[PDB]
Parts: C-alpha cells; structure tokens; sequence
C-alpha cells in the first residue's frame, strides 16, 4: 500500500504562518492512517479544518485534532468516537513523528501530536502512523507560543488542511 | 500581607484531583475529562477567621512521570491525597504516594489529608472503614467527597490548611 500524504495550513491568530506535509504510514498502520487523511480531507463531513493546536509544549511535541468539542477533551474518528490500538510497529524516534493521542488503550479518536523530540517513553502506548516531510521549521515556529504545561500563547489554527498524494 | 499556603493535590489519574480544585476555585463541576499536565490557581479565603492564600497546584496523575513528581514535593507545604471510591488501584495508589512524599520531604510530620473523592457515585469498592484507618495510621485526617455535588470540597481544602498551621507553630 502506499504511504499518502496530507497537509496543514497553519495560523496564528488568524494569520497564516505556513504549511506542514505528512507522510502517512498506511503501509503499516492502514486503518489510523487512513483516519488521518480523511479528516484531513474533510470528506466525511467532518475534520481538522478549523481546528486548533491545543497543546504545545517545546522540547516535546505539539498535540490538536479536537474538531468536535475544541477544548482538548474532544476529537472523533471516521469509525465511531474512538478506534482500537492498530499496531505500535512504528516509535518515537525523534522530531517529526506524528502519533495519536489517547487517554489509555483503544481510545484513538481525532487527537494527535507530532513530535518536536524523541519522546521514547511513549513508545508501545501511542500509535505512530506518519511523519513530517515539509515543514519541520513550522512546527519548530509553532513551539514560539507554547510553554511548559502546554497552554498556547496565540491560536494556533488549521485554517485549512486536504490530500497531496 | 496575608500568609500564602502552598497546597498539592496529589494521586491517581481519574480520581477527581481537577474536579475538587475546580470546584473549590471557580465552583463549577468540570464533567469532561481534560487529564492535567499541570495547573496552578489561587484564591484568597477566610479560615478559622484568618484571611489566606490558597497557591494550589493541581497535579498529573499520569503513572509514567513518578520521578517527575519529587521537585514539586520539595516545594509544597501541604499534600492532598486523592482517591476514588469506586477505585480502589487508586487507593492502592496512596500509600505510594505518601511515602513519595516522606522520602522526598524527609519527615513523618508532612501536612497531609486523606480524601475519598466520588462519594455521589453508587459503585463503592473502598470501604469507608480502610480509608479511616489508614488515615489514622498516617496520623492525618481523612474527609470524604464529591466534586460533583461539591459535598467536602471546602473541609478538604481549609482542613489541609489547619494541618499546615499546626505544623507551622508545633
Ligand atoms: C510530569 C509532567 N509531564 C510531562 C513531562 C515529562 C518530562 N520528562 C519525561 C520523560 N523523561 C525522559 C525519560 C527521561 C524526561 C522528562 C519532562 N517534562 C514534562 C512536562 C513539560 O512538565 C510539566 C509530560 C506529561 C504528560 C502528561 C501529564 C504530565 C506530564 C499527560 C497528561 S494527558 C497525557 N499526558 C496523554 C495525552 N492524552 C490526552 O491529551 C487525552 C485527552 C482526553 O482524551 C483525549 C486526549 C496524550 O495523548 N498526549 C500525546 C502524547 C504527549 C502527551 N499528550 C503530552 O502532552 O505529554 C507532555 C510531555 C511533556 C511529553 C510529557
Ligand atoms: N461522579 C463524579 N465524577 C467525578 C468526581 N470527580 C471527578 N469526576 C469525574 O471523573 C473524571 C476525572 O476527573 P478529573 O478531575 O479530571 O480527575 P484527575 O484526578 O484530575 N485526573 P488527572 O490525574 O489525569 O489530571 C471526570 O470525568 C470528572 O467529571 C466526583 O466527585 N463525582
Ligand atoms: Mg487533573
């Protein structure tokens, strides 16, 4: 299978601040890569777009995808509110990764975060499905309004979001 | 001006550890669940007629990051040590909490209340019983509550505050 890829637009406070591209694993983790892209796309009815970056903390990651609720506790899948664990083949090996956030087993749903770090211990937890291929230097930008218990300084937005690949 | 009182509200993830704060702070009942990183607040308050500052500082119970806890240990003055009836791994949970912070304050004599949070809830797994005596073989108080009804938030909180001022003038 081949491996999609997505894109973000990012904000900042409503002003564009650039483009982030991700390379999505479905060659190992179809079902949560295919998640991904299409809430990317938007095709369902609903996604990403217009959702915000709730969490940032630098040195660790970015988190967002809460499209349903908007304040960190939300999020849904294409599937049903939350998905199983596909797989953890795939590690948090350093900046760029892209994983799903959860609040314990089998509770995938919309949230996600993408690493600015190794964030190893998280590694058989967090499902990996895809990686930053452009833009690292925007997520790295996005950590300028974050802070240590992750609360943004500035909302950081998806203003729009679809399939490149 | 009036004295601060530096506050940890400590334990398990779940337990209600936000839900109490929250209460106390913006007396509101936080349904959803948002688990913390960490949270600060502040609020004056009157207790035994003496006007105070609460600092409280809401806690991750996140079970990865148990080296992560010892620097705010040092810091606070008095501990919370939440629990849920419903759960008794939460109630498991306590004794290494209380020990996390008696190694890491070095002292017996650390201000400290025992609180079983979720007493609205039908499903009790710890008997009120287990609670009360580990409590007074910690030699500390034991107050029952529910963020949800707002039952014990106040007692919970001010009661934590006496245990700090005894300690303070013993
Ligand atoms: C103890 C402090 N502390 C730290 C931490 C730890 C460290 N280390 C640990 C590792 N050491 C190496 C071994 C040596 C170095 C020092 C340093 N400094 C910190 C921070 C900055 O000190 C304040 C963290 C951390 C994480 C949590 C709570 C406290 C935390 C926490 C709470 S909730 C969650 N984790 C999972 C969360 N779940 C939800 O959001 C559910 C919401 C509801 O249902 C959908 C949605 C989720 O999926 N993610 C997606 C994944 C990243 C994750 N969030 C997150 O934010 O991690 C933050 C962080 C900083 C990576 C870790
Ligand atoms: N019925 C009931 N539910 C409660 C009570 N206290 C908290 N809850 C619920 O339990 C869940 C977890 O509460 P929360 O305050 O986030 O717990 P926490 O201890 O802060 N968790 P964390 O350690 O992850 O930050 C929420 O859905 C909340 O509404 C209570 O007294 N009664
Ligand atoms: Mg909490």
């Amino acid at each position: 299978m081949v491996n999609p890829t997505v894109f973000f637009d990012i904000a900042v406070d409503g002003e564009p601040l650039g483009r982030v591209s991700f390379e999505l694993f479905a060659d190992k983790v179809p079902k949560t890569a295919e998640n991904f892209r299409a809430l990317s796309t938007g095709e369902k009815g609903f996604g990403y777009k217009g959702s915000c970056f709730h969490r940032i903390i630098p040195g660790f990651m970015c988190q967002g995808g809460d499209f349903t609720r908007h304040n960190g506790t939300g999020g849904k899948s294409i599937y049903g509110e939350k998905f199983e664990d596909e797989n953890f083949i795939l590690k948090h090996t350093g900046p760029g990764i892209l994983s799903m956030a959860n609040a314990g087993p089998n509770t995938n749903g919309s949230q996600f975060f993408i690493c600015t770090a190794k964030t190893e211990w998280l590694d058989g937890k967090h499902v990996v499905f895809g990686k930053v291929k452009e833009g690292m230097n925007i997520v790295e930008a996005m950590e300028r309004f974050g802070s240590r218990n992750g609360k943004t300084s500035k909302k950081i937005t998806i203003a729009d979001c679809g399939q490149l690949e | 001006s009036m004295t601060e009182y530096k506050l940890v509200v400590v334990g398990a993830c779940g337990v209600g550890k936000s839900a109490l704060t929250i209460q106390l702070i913006q007396n509101h009942f936080v349904d959803e669940y948002d688990p913390t990183i960490e949270d600060s607040y502040r609020k004056q308050v009157v207790i035994d007629g003496e006007t105070c500052l609460l600092d409280i500082l809401d806690t991750a119970g996140q079970e990865e990051y148990s080296a992560m806890r010892d620097q705010y240990m040092r810091t606070g003055e008095g501990f919370l040590c939440v629990f849920a009836i419903n759960n008794t791994k939460s109630f498991e949970d306590i004794h290494h909490y209380r020990e996390q912070i008696k190694r890491v304050k070095d002292s017996e004599d650390v201000p400290m209340v025992l609180v079983g949070n979720k007493c609205d809830l039908p499903s009790r797994t710890v008997d009120t019983k287990q609670a009360q005596d580990l409590a007074r073989s910690y030699g500390i108080p034991f107050i029952e509550t529910s963020a949800k009804t707002r039952q014990g938030v106040d007692d919970a909180f001010y009661t934590l505050v006496r245990e700090i001022r005894k300690h303070k003038e013993k």
